[PDB]
RNA sequence: AUUA
């Protein structure tokens, strides 16, 4: 409830999409990789960016 | 004996001119092609067959044939001064071809011709016939399309099923390389609208009066009114283009920072959802002139219909 | 060849005012068309300077409509008379069709300036 | 367009 609350204070009315909440404001992120050419380009190392 | 040589340096203008007989003397020549006719007696969307056109294609410094050519027609003599006073009044538009006027003997009696200058070989009429009744037993003139612009390549139609959707989706790749004419001939064809408005003149649009340049001609069913009060009519041209608009995804570039297709992707805040100026900004710039109320929320219509219409 | 109305259409009579109820005997040639359906008038004429409003009487007579115009636009005229001015209008909401109808039938059959 |  503080990332929420900082994301919701910045909108002109208190009305955000849905969709960019969890890319904002999550915790935990799930990656499935099909094969090994895709996983070498998405999450290569310990770090990645996304 | 003259003749042949003699009306082809007259078509022959005062630019550079390296102009080659497209199988012809000094006789017309006879293709199949689409238009779109309302005369009283018959109308339709078809493919018939031209008869008064002699045609020169144009070279260039290694003598390899270009994709210009020289369009001369001949006709009545009432017809001639109609045409020349009508573009003489259109005639400082960007997006009209360029006219020449001149009148040449066949016999003892002298007849005049008027040359277009730089067309192409198709027009946009023919596109759209091509796409919207397509029949791969007998395609060629889609083929010629996409290789004389650089979309494919001739080995590209040796594989099988390369027109299908489900397979070989490459197609749609292959489709989205026109998406930049299209746009460019939408914008001549808002220019040509707001010049013939200024200059009055009443005229009905149509696909075939327009290459795939975005040139304009054929002024033949124009009338003239007073200066400020022209009248174009538009909707058999928009109608008929409209499902090509997405097949070819014209409208990418207004994706991108300044129109450019050399440039990176406008930025987006991502707490943004009304986008409704941003709708109205391309309606006005791509349909100005669509005589009809266009509602960018569907909640302000007035029944089904306008629901369609504007959805 | 896309021809704009070939078969041409008929007739100019009625009204006018500036201020709803001020169309008094008549003050228009307004002008054309009789549909299939029954008579609605496509183009308005004035031979005065400035109105704004309109009442024309059919069928019924009990429903006769305060037409809302538009601005006008002006010109001159070569009929046999001379000198001859009106002030153009339209019935407001009239798509570009009719506007092109009416202009090209009244600048092709009859000779204007 | 087959009205040239
Ligand atoms: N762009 C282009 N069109 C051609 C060529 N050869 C024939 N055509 C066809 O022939 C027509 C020639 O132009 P024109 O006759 O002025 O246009 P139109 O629509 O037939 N009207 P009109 O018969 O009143 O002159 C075009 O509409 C086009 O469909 C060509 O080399 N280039
Ligand atoms: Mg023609
Ligand atoms: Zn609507």
């Amino acid at each position: 409830n503080d990332a929420l609350n900082n994301i919701i204070n910045n909108a002109r009315d208190g009305c955000v999409p849905l969709n960019i909440i969890p890319l904002t404001t999550a915790a935990k992120l799930m990656v499935v990789i099909p094969d090994y050419n895709t996983y070498k380009n998405t999450c290569d190392g310990t770090t990645f960016t996304y | 004996s003259a003749d042949a040589q003699s009306f082809l340096n007259r078509v022959c203008g005062v630019s550079a001119a390296r102009l080659t007989p497209c199988g012809t003397g000094t006789s017309t020549d006879v293709v199949y092609r689409a238009f779109d006719i309302y005369n009283d007696k018959v109308a339709g969307f078809a493919k018939f067959l031209k008869t008064n056109c002699c045609r020169f294609q144009e070279k260039d410094e290694d003598d390899n044939l270009i994709d210009s050519y020289f369009v001369v027609k001949r006709h009545t003599f009432s017809n001639y001064q109609h045409e020349e006073t009508i573009y003489n009044l259109l005639k400082d538009c960007p997006a009209v071809a360029k006219h020449d006027f001149f009148k040449f003997r066949i016999d003892g009696d002298m007849v005049p011709h008027i040359s277009r200058q730089r067309l192409t070989k198709y027009t946009m009429a023919d596109l759209v016939y091509a796409l919207r009744h397509f029949d791969e037993g007998n395609c060629d003139t889609l083929k010629e399309i996409l290789v004389t612009y650089n979309c494919c390549d001739d080995d590209y139609f040796n594989k099988k099923d390369w027109y299908d959707f489900v397979e070989n989706p490459d197609i749609l790749r292959v489709y989205a390389n026109l998406g930049e004419r299209v746009r460019q001939a939408l914008l001549k064809t808002v220019q040509f609208c707001d010049a013939m408005r200024n200059a009055g003149i009443v005229g009905v649009l149509t696909l075939d009066n327009q290459d795939l340049n975005g040139n304009w001609y054929d002024f033949g069913d124009f009338i003239q009114t007073t200066p400020g009060s022209g009248v174009p009519v538009v909707d058999s041209y928009y109608s008929l283009l409209m499902p090509i608009l997405t097949l070819t995804r014209a409208l990418t570039a207004e994706s991108h920072v300044d129109t450019d297709l050399t440039k990176p992707y406008i930025k987006w805040d991502l707490l943004k959802y009304d986008f409704t100026e941003e709708r109205l900004k391309l309606f006005d710039r791509y349909f100005k002139y669509w005589d009809q109320t266009y509602h960018p929320n569907c909640v302000n219509c007035l029944d089904d219909r306008c629901i369609l219409h504007c959805a | 060849n896309n021809e704009l109305s070939p078969v041409a259409l008929r007739q100019m009579s009625c009204a006018a005012g500036t201020t709803q109820t001020a169309c008094t005997d008549d003050n228009a040639l307004a002008y054309y068309n009789t549909t299939k359906g029954g008579r609605f008038v496509l183009a308005l004429l004035s031979d005065l300077q400035d109105l704004k409003w309109a009442r024309f009487p059919k069928s019924d007579g009990t429903g006769t409509i305060y037409t809302e115009l538009e601005p006008p636009c002006r010109f001159v005229t070569d009929t046999p008379k001379g000198p001859k001015v009106k002030y153009l209008y339209f019935i407001k909401g009239l798509n570009n069709l009719n506007r092109g109808m009416v202009l090209g039938s009244l600048a092709a059959t009859v000779r204007l300036q």
